[PDB]
């Protein structure tokens, strides 16, 4: 009964930035790290970065370093991702997962399409 | 009962941490010691095991009572309850009291307040064995003790009427040495913590030659005799004379190794090591003489034992 | 980073046939390999966790096995519903997933 | 009064705290996020098939009983507080004889974060055991396990987890390499389940992949072995005529090989299966014994005893010349096959 | 629950520092030993280890009860609570009171008041050894024990069953590897001290060293070396390399045998009977070398015999090969008869 | 909620609990069941005449006072509660040095089952002793035992048994000793009687056969090779006295060194060892070869000289071969 | 009255004291000053790569709780009071097996000062492990350090220092190791960072220099005398194979047994140590000494006098070149 509800689809133009949210439900936000995943259309899943909600520590993908910023709000249970310097290559659908253990990603976000043209 | 009430009266309101009359005067302690047996002298580690019955008489004002009984003769259950002189042995590497079947301590409290606290110990005390003339080295291995924390101002040691209570030496584990005597000294030492009043017993011990004589000395001497035997054998027997020479130097190397491994390893030449080195130059000269011969012999036959004999005489004088 | 390589990119196995997937990580991943089902217009759903163990509420048809660096997710009695892209994820290091193994009747 | 607030906080935490009961006993499973910081990988005692490892065994677990809201966010307390609260009974399944250092005082830090996320690290001299199959020894990579779990609790009671990513959990200090002869290639982490008579235990295996460096045994064993073999070959060059010198050469070489074989075996445990070193020794033993058999054959056909001067003399043995070329060659081919088979 | 009430009644108002009937009379501890396994005897340290059931029995007036049960076997922990005699071993060096799984101890309060207190120890007691007849030697190793704090007017010891029955030694439980336990004799005596007069028991375990181990490890190799030295005489005197290598090798093994024997021996100046045997064997081999030294003087021909003056066999060699074995035989027979 | 319930239960159970009195004191003897799970039997030292037995040692006695029914689950408490609980005063009669493992905390298990069954557990590296008959060493099938016994409680107050019969001991097959091979293990329940009274004994026994391959590599095969080395002197000409004697005493001395090295590595026992029987046999072979060389020297100095060489050359390997056949028939 | 007053004062100090909280907890770190008096350095076990060091480890710090002004003297309570007080949780990271001496009572000192300072002394035997880099051994100037470090307190809660820049360490000059010689000792203060934070650390870094003559007599004299023995073979006649061959094998065998004996004593080191580099050099020289006769025999049976003479003069020369290059390389 854990639902990770995200903001939704977004349509933008190159150069600007987009902020996408992820509001976890059920399990306490601080308890489990939030991993962000990029799904290029027709391609595999790619991990972006995980933010430890309690102390707001972050770790980012080397390819995504700088282009993605992770900020977590605990007063309202939500993890945000700021994507900057958008290009055509970044048009994809983004999910926010949850790591339950060292084994599996427990529950995944509904899905946030992002279009750049 | 009548003794339990006295014991409870003594321990009621008794501060175990504080010493008798702290600040009022330096508490005087008499530490007449009994020796059960001086164990083997671990010369390799520069230490020696000694089994002692260490008794410390200190007059504690707090442990005073008045009744028909003139003394309370208690077991080791009482030692922890009362204040004890925090005596540590200064040159002790590993020391441990005996605990089986119960802790091996006794505590006697006299009516006036004199407390006699004897305990059994197996102390591995340190002594610096200068092995410059090994094995002909007569040592004086000391033991020391004073309070670890209390300075000279707050604790003073002394010896009682019986200076040292040495037991029967026949049952002692002193294998190489022979216990010569006891000398007791009281000195004052200055350290970072402060100035203490250390009390150092000195056990004068005399070393003998019963084990080294046949383990290394007589073997190496007879190896030198084998070097003598080399000269007498016919020169024409080339492989035999060479084989004897090389085997003799092999004996010298093996004996120099067993001699060193038995001894503690030190950064100076010992008389044992000077003896083996002289036997080494002797055999080396013998082989060099044979090599020169191959490319006179009668003179060398008499020359080598004579030099060896003079070397022995110089050793016996020293 | 670790790379997950689903060997058969596409399959056309019939309904009820034993259909076997195979996934291979470049480096050691231990038992921390998970299989996820990606139906179209749907987020991934966990199907196998810890390589062999099954997540709660999963049908028994999904049998997952294999040691470290070689894994298999076999659907012995595949139905219409259990026919979609499958990605093998890993978490022994920074997580990375694999190319979807698509199916079509 | 500055330190009185923290005293009242600690006394409030320990008030009614039953340290016998685990967190969530009967409610939830206990998640023990545990990681290791190897301060130094102690010497691997290959003789006992055990290795010593010095670690900062960090382990963290949320404990709802230890909740506080004070001036400080983290209570860095002393080890005395540790015995006052529930710590997991983690034990090493292959830990033979270990000791937690307590000099000067116990070396366990207990940090209580304000949410109750305990962090309880301790220093340990874990003398754990590796089941070693030293068949390719010394050229034997070993995955020395460090399995640790809860002695009393089952998987339904406490489950062990890694603090960070499994690769990023067992960290090792760069300077902490007490390995005299081994070389820690790395650590591979794995978590699983072990069935026991009392129940199912979760186990956190950590294969420290140690690659043994042959540099100790190249000079300790391999160089004396090879030099003894080429001594037995130096025999061949020496003339057949000299019977005492060649015989003493052969006997001394084989006697050396015997002492080397016993010296080699002494280092390793008394395992049944012969090590790769043992095969190398056996082949070297074959070579030295073959050299002595070779000279025994030459003496069998050595018709004359007196040697060359300046009256027919002996001829150089056809076996001598053949062995002169073959034995180095045969050894070289054997050595190349040996090193290629074991190194690769 | 009733047995808890009785036990707390016994321990209530109890002083574990005072003696049973302190002042009124001297308490009479009674001891009996059941050596479970007479452990290895360490010749190097002159100490022997014994694993013993150390029963002690003493009448304690405070610890008497009346109830449904007659004799009360209690947990070993109650041993700490009640007064036990402060027995210590006068020659005990490094003892152990086993605690696996719990303290290996027994404590029964008999109905009349008598206590029975047992413990499985591992006493590394000192046993002074006179090795002048080693290895074929007999040792009377004592096991002394007495109160460390209570004078003879305070505590006395007296064997319960008797001289022969109090000390029991199970022959099957005999960890004596290189020793044979001939028997045990128990005595009781008094020790005078500057601190007081005390009662001291002693269990003189009479142990006979098993010659079967040193006949193999050290005596037989020495005999083989002596035989090898005599084998040198059988070898031709013209084979000077052979006689030389034989002499040097035999002396070298004899020396390493002496060194190994003294390695097994404490570094004492006793010059043991084993050392005497090694010494006379050394004199035998060295005398054989001296024989080769003197025969080498008169090897005038220096050419071997073929089968052109050929060397005549030395008369010394002929006499040596006959009386060296005979002298060794009679020296052995004298040695064994003197020590047996 | 539930935590308070468990605290109330364990508090009631340990309240007014006399550790000094066994369950049903003044009643029937408590049946203690034991199911050992061997972790290893590593370091079976014949020098000290003992073996270290790293074992999971479980006891399963029934304790009436430890009865609870409100909680359905098995209460698995910390090791510290073991100090507050009546544990049987059991011991290993042949234990020499034993200790419960220390890190991180003391290795004990306490599991209070609702019915009153108590599952005590320990992890013990006991250096249990077993007298070894080294007359067949190294081919001996040593029968070493762990004698679990109650120290202070006689049969009237306690009785020992094996839960699950032979299956009480688990994992012995998994144990891989380096030189030994656990060929058979047996479970028996003796009843030994001391002066104090009868007692319950659980002499859990293993018959562990020493693998001969390792001793072949380290002891036997080098001895055989040195024996062949001695036999090489038969192939050498008799007139090469220096060479033949050098081979002779080198083989003899190496055999003496090996025997003394073994005795240094072996304990102090009088009975001749089977390994020592082989060593002495090889010593006799090398000694007889040296005596043969002495014989031919005496014959030549003080056809036939070649004849004795030839037939000794043929006879000696045959004699050694049949000696080995008699040997392995004697033991294997 | 005096003794009772001291009793009341100590009872006041220990009443309400909390061992859990360090001095000024939740505040600035307390400057705990170290001070050491080396009793002796017992053994330097290269075999186990550690050294045994008996010390008088004194730690003094300002604890405002333990401040008494009534009595004008310095109290030195029994050592058991330390169990009731707070002390720094100092640990030696190099320590493998360390203890405080026990006879008669536990070797420990607690001397409270009037201002508030405590002086917590301990007599500690520590078997500290310094991973020694022996590529110059026996001509090696090793370091071995004592890593005095707090375990549970970061730099935000404690701070170590040496009372006096070099007055905190004493009794080091008087020490005499039969194996070593303390050329120098340093005092280092750092703040090491682990994943849990940054902790203050002190390093007592002895730069022990090996006694060279110890080995020139023990280990090197056999090597050089054996090499001379190998040279001895070069004066024997070429037609003496039974002699020269036996001597050559005997020498190289002696070198092998010596080298193995040393490496048996020394730990299972994976590289060529300078002692090993010298034994290897001697091994090469004595093997080439054997191969000299090998070659002579070969050439004659299968000039030679000249080859002997050239080996007689060449071997000491190039051996001296090896020696001097080795000496200047390592000293
Ligand atoms: C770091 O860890 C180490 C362990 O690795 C801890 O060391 C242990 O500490 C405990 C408690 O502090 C010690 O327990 C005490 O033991 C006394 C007897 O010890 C002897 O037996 C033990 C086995 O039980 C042996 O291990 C000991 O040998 C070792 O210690 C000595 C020095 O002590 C060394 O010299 C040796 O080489 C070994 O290293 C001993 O042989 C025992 O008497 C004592 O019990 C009394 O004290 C307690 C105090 O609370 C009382 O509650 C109790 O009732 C006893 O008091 C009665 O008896 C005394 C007898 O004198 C009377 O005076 C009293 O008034 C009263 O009547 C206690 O149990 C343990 O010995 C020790 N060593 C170990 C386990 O090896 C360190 O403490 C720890 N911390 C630091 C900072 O180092
Ligand atoms: C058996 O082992 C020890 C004592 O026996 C010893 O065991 C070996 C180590 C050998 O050295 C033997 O020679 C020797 O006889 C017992 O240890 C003691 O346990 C008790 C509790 O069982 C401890 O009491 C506790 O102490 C803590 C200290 O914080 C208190 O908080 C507790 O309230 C309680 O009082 C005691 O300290 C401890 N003594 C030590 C460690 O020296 C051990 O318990 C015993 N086995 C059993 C089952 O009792
Ligand atoms: C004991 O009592 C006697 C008799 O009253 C008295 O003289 C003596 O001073 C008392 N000793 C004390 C109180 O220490």
């Amino acid at each position: 009964e854990i639902q990770l509800q995200q903001s939704g689809p977004e349509l933008v133009k190159p150069g600007t930035s987009v902020k996408v949210s992820c509001k976890a439900s059920g399990y306490s936000f601080t308890d489990y790290n939030m991993y962000w995943v990029k799904q290029s259309h027709g391609k595999s899943l790619e991990w972006i970065g995980y933010i430890d909600p309690y102390n707001a520590d972050t770790t980012y993908n080397r390819e995504f370093k700088g282009k993605a910023t992770l900020t977590v709000d605990k007063s309202s249970s939500t993890a945000f991702m700021h994507l900057n310097s958008l290009t055509s290559e970044d048009s994809a659908v983004y999910y926010c997962a949850r790591k339950r253990n060292n084994f599996y990603f427990d529950y995944w976000g509904q899905g946030t399409p992002l279009t750049v043209s | 009962g009548d003794v339990t009430v006295i014991l409870n009266n003594l321990l009621e309101g008794y501060d175990n941490k504080l010493r008798p009359d702290i600040g009022v005067k330096p508490t005087l302690i008499h530490t007449d010691m009994y020796v059960n047996s001086i164990g083997p002298v671990n010369a390799i580690n520069m230490e020696y095991t000694i089994d002692i019955f260490f008794a410390q008489t200190w007059y504690d004002r707090r442990l005073k009572f008045n009744s028909t009984i003139k003394v309370l003769r208690l077991n080791s259950n009482m030692v922890g309850k009362i204040w004890i002189p925090d005596t540590f042995f200064r040159n002790s590497k590993k020391a441990d009291a005996h605990w089986i079947t119960t802790p091996n301590r006794m505590l006697r409290i006299w009516n006036d307040g004199r407390v006699l606290y004897t305990l059994r110990l197996t102390i591995d005390a340190e002594c610096q064995l200068q092995l410059h003339n090994f094995p002909m080295d007569e040592h004086s291995c000391p033991l020391e003790f004073s309070s670890y924390g209390y300075p000279r101002e707050e604790i003073v040691y002394q010896w009682k009427r019986s200076s040292v209570e040495v037991g029967d030496t026949r049952s002692w584990r002193l294998y190489q040495f022979s216990f010569v005597g006891l000398r007791n000294t009281t000195e004052v030492v200055k350290t970072t913590s402060g100035d203490y009043v250390v009390m150092s017993v000195y056990f004068d011990l005399s070393r003998r030659m019963g084990y080294f004589t046949i383990q290394t000395y007589i073997p190496c001497t007879l190896i030198v005799v084998l070097s003598w035997v080399s000269f007498w054998i016919n020169k024409d027997a080339v492989p035999a004379r060479t084989s004897l020479g090389i085997t003799t130097v092999l004996t010298m190397t093996t004996l120099s190794t067993i001699a060193r491994k038995s001894l503690p390893k030190v950064s100076y030449v010992t008389a044992m090591d000077l003896f083996v080195s002289v036997c080494f130059i002797f055999v080396f000269s013998a082989l060099v003489e044979y090599g020169t011969l191959h490319y006179m012999d009668s003179y060398a036959r008499i020359f080598f034992p004579t030099a060896f004999c003079l070397f022995n005489l110089v050793y016996w004088v020293s | 980073y670790i790379v997950m390589t689903q060997s058969p990119k596409s399959m056309s196995m019939s309904l009820g046939e034993r259909v076997t997937l195979s996934c291979r990580a470049s480096e050691y991943v231990g038992s921390y390999v998970s299989w996820y089902q990606q139906k179209p217009e749907q987020s991934p759903k966990l199907l196998i966790y810890g390589a062999s163990n099954r997540y709660t509420g999963v049908p028994d048809r999904f049998a997952g096995s294999g040691s470290a660096t070689d894994f298999t997710l076999t659907i012995t009695s595949v139905q219409a519903e259990d026919l979609a892209d499958y990605h093998c994820g890993q978490t022994y290091n920074y997580p990375t997933f694999g190319g979807g193994t698509k199916l079509e009747i | 009064d500055n330190t009185t607030v923290f005293t009242r906080i600690l006394d409030r935490l320990l008030d009614g705290y039953d340290n016998r009961l685990r967190p969530g006993l009967g409610e939830r499973v206990t998640e023990v996020k545990t990681d290791i910081f190897v301060t130094s990988f102690g010497p691997v005692s290959d003789h006992d098939m055990e290795y010593t490892i010095d670690v900062f065994f960090r382990q963290s677990w949320k404990d709802e009983r230890l909740k506080f809201k004070g001036p400080m966010t983290v209570l860095r307390l002393n080890n005395l507080m540790a015995s006052k609260i529930w710590t997991p009974d983690t034990f090493f399944h292959n830990g033979k004889k270990s000791v937690a250092h307590n000099m000067t005082m116990p070396n366990k830090l207990l940090r209580i974060t304000e949410d109750g996320t305990l962090l309880y690290t301790m220093r340990l001299t874990v003398r754990a055991e590796c089941p070693m199959h030293l068949e390719d020894f010394p050229m034997d990579a070993h995955a020395c396990p460090l399995k640790f779990g809860s002695y009393a609790y089952t998987r339904a009671e406490v489950v062990y987890e890694w603090t960070r990513e499994p690769a990023r959990s067992v960290v090792v200090a760069e300077d902490g390499s007490r390995l005299n002869q081994y070389d820690l290639l790395g650590q591979t982490v794995d978590s699983g389940i072990v069935q026991s008579s009392t129940g199912e235990y979760v186990v956190m295996t950590t294969h420290f992949h140690l690659k043994r460096k042959i540099g100790y045994f190249v000079i300790q064993t391999y160089l004396p072995c090879i030099m003894t073999v080429i001594l037995s070959q130096v025999s061949f060059w020496l003339n057949r005529e000299s019977v005492p010198a060649r015989t003493v050469f052969g006997v001394t070489t084989v006697l050396t090989m015997t002492t080397l074989s016993i010296s080699a075996r002494n280092s390793l445990p008394k395992v049944a299966y012969a090590t790769a070193m043992d095969w190398f020794i056996a082949v070297c033993y074959a070579f030295v014994f073959s050299a002595l058999i070779e000279f025994a054959t030459v003496n069998y056909f050595t018709k004359r005893g007196y040697a060359w001067d300046g009256k027919t003399f002996n001829s150089v043995s056809k076996i001598d010349r053949l062995s002169r070329i073959a034995f180095p060659l045969l050894f070289g081919i054997f050595n190349l096959v040996y090193w290629a088979t074991y190194l690769n | 629950t009733i047995f808890t009430r009785i036990l707390d009644r016994l321990l209530d108002g109890y002083d574990n520092r005072l003696r049973p009937g302190l002042g009124d009379a001297v308490t009479e501890v009674k001891t009996d030993i059941y050596v479970t396994s007479f452990g290895p005897v360490s010749d190097t340290d002159m100490e022997y280890t014994i694993d013993v059931f150390f029963r002690q029995t003493w009448h304690d007036e405070r610890l008497k009860f009346d109830g449904p049960m007659k004799i009360l076997p209690l947990n070993n922990l109650l041993a700490s609570k009640i007064w036990t005699p402060d027995t210590f071993f006068h020659n005990g060096k490094k003892s152990v009171a086993h605690n696996m799984t719990t303290p290996n101890k027994l404590l029964r309060l008999v109905d009349n008041g008598t206590l029975l207190y047992t413990m499985r120890l591992t006493i590394h007691a000192e046993c002074p050894m006179h090795l002048e007849d080693f290895p074929m030697d007999v040792h009377a190793c004592p096991l002394k024990f007495g109160s460390y704090a209570y004078t003879k007017a305070e505590v006395i010891y007296s064997w319960t069953l008797g001289k022969n029955k109090s000390v029991e030694v199970a022959q099957d439980g005999s960890r004596l590897n290189q020793y044979d336990l001939l028997g045990h004799v128990v005595g009781t005596e008094i020790i005078r001290s500057s601190t007081g007069e005390y009662v001291v028991m002693t269990t003189h375990f009479h142990l006979k060293r098993k010659i079967g181990y040193f006949v193999i490890q050290t005596y037989l190799p020495c005999i083989m070396t002596v035989i090898l030295s005599q084998v040198s005489f059988w070898l031709n005197r013209e084979s000077v390399p052979a006689r030389t290598v034989f002499g040097v090798t035999t002396v070298l093994t004899m020396t390493t045998l002496s060194i190994s024997a003294r390695n097994s021996l404490p570094k004492v100046a006793y010059a043991t009977a084993m050392d005497w045997f090694i010494a006379v064997c050394y004199a035998f081999v060295f005398s054989a070398l001296i024989e080769f030294a003197t025969v080498n003087y008169f090897t005038k021909r220096s050419w071997a015999w073929e089968g052109k003056t050929y060397n005549s066999v030395s008369k010394v060699d002929k006499i040596s090969r006959i009386i060296f074995p005979v002298l060794f035989a009679i020296f052995n027979l004298v040695y064994w008869a003197t020590y047996v | 909620s539930n935590m308070s319930l468990v605290k109330e239960t364990v508090d009631r159970l340990l309240k007014g609990y006399d550790i000094r009195l066994r369950p049903d004191f003044g009643g029937p003897p408590v049946a203690v069941g034991m199911n050992i799970d061997i972790a290893s039997i590593d370091m079976v030292s014949e020098v000290n005449m003992d073996y270290t037995l790293t074992m999971y040692f479980q006891q399963a006695w029934r304790d009436k006072r430890l009865s609870y029914n409100v909680i359905p689950l098995n209460l698995t408490l910390d090791n510290r509660v073991a100090d507050q609980l009546w544990v049987p005063d059991t011991y290993f009669l042949n234990d020499k040095k034993s200790f419960v493992h220390g890190v991180t905390v003391k290795n004990r298990m306490i599991r209070l089952h609702p019915d009153g069954t108590v599952l005590y557990g320990l992890r013990i590296t006991t250096t249990a002793a077993c007298m070894m008959d080294l007359r067949r060493y190294p081919l001996d099938e040593q029968n070493c035992t762990l004698e679990i016994e109650s120290y202070g409680y006689t049969t009237d107050d306690i009785e020992f048994y094996w839960r699950g019969d032979d299956n009480a001991v688990t994992g012995v097959t998994k144990i891989e000793l380096p030189q030994f091979s656990i060929v058979d293990y047996k479970l028996i329940t003796k009843k030994v009687v001391f002066s104090t009274g009868s007692y319950p004994r659980l002499s859990l026994s293993f018959k562990l056969k020493r693998n001969i391959g390792y001793f072949i590599l380290q002891t036997y095969m080098p001895s055989i090779l040195i024996t062949i080395l001695s036999w090489v002197s038969f192939w050498i000409n008799y007139d090469a006295s220096a060479a033949r004697v050098a081979l002779g005493i080198t083989t003899v001395l190496t055999m003496t060194t090996i025997n003394t090295h073994l005795r240094e590595t072996l304990p102090k026992i009088p009975y001749v060892k089977a390994i020592d029987m082989y060593l002495m046999g090889c010593f006799v072979f090398v000694f007889m070869a040296l005596l043969e060389y002495a014989l031919v020297n005496y014959i030549f100095f003080g056809t036939d000289v070649n004849a004795i060489d030839r037939w000794s050359r043929i006879f000696f390997p045959v004699v050694f071969s049949f000696f080995n056949i008699v040997y392995w028939l004697y033991y294997v």
